């Protein structure tokens, strides 16, 4: 399948503070939205709350004689409301034009793929929740060596819209489930092929060959 | 390879020999076990801390 | 196979971090020597700090990584009150 | 009043730590306490090969990759 | 000269408002022909990108001799 | 009152570095402790020649 980008929408609900660095536009189309063959797909929605001490200083004139700055800081619990999405493929969509998922990790845990908590070589991180980047490669060689396939994402009130239109929580064909993040008591997960997940202690240097020993 | 893991292989290949497919495969997965699943063939030395 | 033969005469530690071992891929723990390992050329690591098996050969990759991080939070709240009435 | 204080150290290879031990001292003192950080390897059938067994014929150990295989699919799928 | 031994065979630039007019006037995100597709830079959300040939750029760890022969040995 | 610092370390060849270290003492610690920050080569099939 082909993965076209994420992107989460911020909406600010009281002050202008919280989205400053929630919000995400989306690599391919520079805003929140998706590239043309692809259906944007509700991942998850939740709100966000941050208290803040805002200073301000306002010159204020009585009887327009009596002019004076007054210095004041205000207390205030900003609350924003995020959307985050995810760019599926609608139909045929062109390839291998897209983008290629390189595995995503919090500051909490670990990016199996590269066993790090950090994004590989040639790959750009994109905020996806509070906590949440994902790895995204744009070049296609770096990518392909650098990837691994995906199948989708799903969230724990919206299912996957790839099973086998009903959307269910469970990746389709032999995909992999995994844990992706938890917001809230919401778990976000993703699909994986299961070939290429292992016990992750000793990387396997899977490179040659591409056939077993072939007999005489 | 290690005089054990030949020895151990060669003792799965009697078995089959004998047309024995019994304790071959009980042979072999005692290899599994003494011998673990992978071979290391690259580590890096070294320390960490925390 | 010992190596006690390379040590009395180098009197180095041998690399105790070797490959050509076997591995529970499930359990995620060492299990049993598949390769061999013979110190028939009592071979070192080129910098002549370890003794290393005649199979192995060593990349110097000598890396180091720091991360220090600390982050100090503190708070004060101090509030006084008086209150005097008097009626005479 | 109320204090709280929790300290958690965890050492990899290197000489066993204690507080008031200092990073130069820790440093200095992995001459010999190296450990494996990071390992990878090969499948063990990968190493059944006809060159890598002189005492057994080709078509043989050609079985005896496939029982060691099946062997390890085996263990895998139990588990 | 200095130029030609140290640059690269160029395709264009493209932005994420504005794709690629050399495609095969439509304007596409791609990069023509063997041109590969590298990132440049990401102003405020906004992808730019480069087009290069694909054979000259590599893993780039190992920078290469690959300066003669300028053909294969010949065949006794 | 809010304080945060990080620092980030990060060697290549040379005695392991630590906090206290001067940039003299690492200096003159590279004397065994040498590494490779660059390299080039040639295709494989450059070599099999007659
Ligand atoms: O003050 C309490 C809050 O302190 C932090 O938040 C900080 C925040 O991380 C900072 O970015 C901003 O201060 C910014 C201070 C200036 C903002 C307005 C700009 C002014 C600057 C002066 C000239 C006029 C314009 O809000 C608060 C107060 O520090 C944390 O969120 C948390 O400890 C708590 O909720
Ligand atoms: C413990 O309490 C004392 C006051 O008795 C205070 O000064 C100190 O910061 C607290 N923490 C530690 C680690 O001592
Ligand atoms: C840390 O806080 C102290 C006050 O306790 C301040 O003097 C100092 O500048 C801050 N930064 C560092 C690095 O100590």
């Amino acid at each position: 399948f082909t993965f076209g980008g994420v992107y989460q929408e911020c909406t600010e609900l009281s002050g202008d503070v919280l989205c400053q660095n929630l919000e995400q536009k989306n690599l391919l189309t520079g805003d929140f939205s998706c590239p043309p063959g692809y259906s944007p797909v509700h991942l998850l929605s939740q709100t966000h709350e941050e208290g803040y001490s805002r200073l301000e200083c306002k010159k204020k004139c009585t009887l327009k004689i009596f002019c004076k700055t007054v210095c004041e800081d205000v207390f205030r619990v900003a609350k924003a409301e995020f959307r985050a999405y995810w760019c599926v493929a609608a139909g045929q969509v062109p390839d291998n034009s897209g983008l290629l998922f390189g595995g995503v990790f919090t500051d909490k845990t670990i990016n199996p793929m590269t066993n790090a908590q950090s994004c590989p070589a040639g790959y750009i991180p994109l905020n996806l929740f509070e906590s949440l980047k994902v790895c995204v490669s744009l070049d296609y060689e770096l990518g392909f060596k650098f990837s691994v396939p995906f199948g989708g994402f799903f969230s724990c009130i919206m299912g996957n819209p790839l099973v086998n239109a009903p959307s269910l929580k469970k990746c389709p064909g032999g995909f992999s489930q995994h844990l992706a993040v938890i917001s809230d008591g919401c778990q976000v997960s993703y699909c994986v092929k299961a070939g290429i997940f292992t016990g992750g202690s000793l990387l396997p240097v899977r490179l040659p060959p591409y056939t077993k020993p072939p007999l005489m | 390879l290690s005089l054990g893991f030949t020895k151990a292989l060669m003792d799965i290949c009697d078995q089959l020999e004998k047309n024995q497919t019994k304790m071959a495969t009980y042979l072999a997965e005692l290899l599994i076990l003494n011998y673990g699943t992978h071979v290391i063939t690259s580590v890096d030395a070294g320390a960490a801390l925390v | 196979t010992g190596f006690q033969i390379c040590k009395n005469a180098l009197k180095l530690p041998v690399l105790e971090v070797l490959p050509g071992g076997g591995w529970d891929n499930l359990r995620n723990v060492d299990m049993g020597r598949v390769m061999d390992l013979t110190y028939t050329n009592c071979k070192t690591t080129e910098d002549g700090q370890y003794i290393i098996p005649d199979e192995v050969y060593t990349i110097p990759q000598k890396e180091s990584n720091l991360e220090m991080n600390s982050e100090v939070l503190e708070s004060w709240m101090n509030y006084q009150s008086t209150t005097s009435l008097s009626i005479n | 009043l109320s204090n709280r204080t929790n300290s958690r150290v965890q050492s990899f290879g290197g000489v066993p730590f204690y507080p008031g031990i200092t990073l130069e001292t820790w440093q200095k003192g992995i001459t010999n306490h190296l450990v494996a950080i990071d390992r990878a390897g090969l499948p063990l059938h990968f190493f059944i090969k006809p060159d890598k067994l002189p005492g057994l014929p080709g078509p043989l150990v050609k079985k005896l990759s496939k029982t060691v295989e099946t062997a390890v699919r085996h263990y895998y799928t139990f588990n």
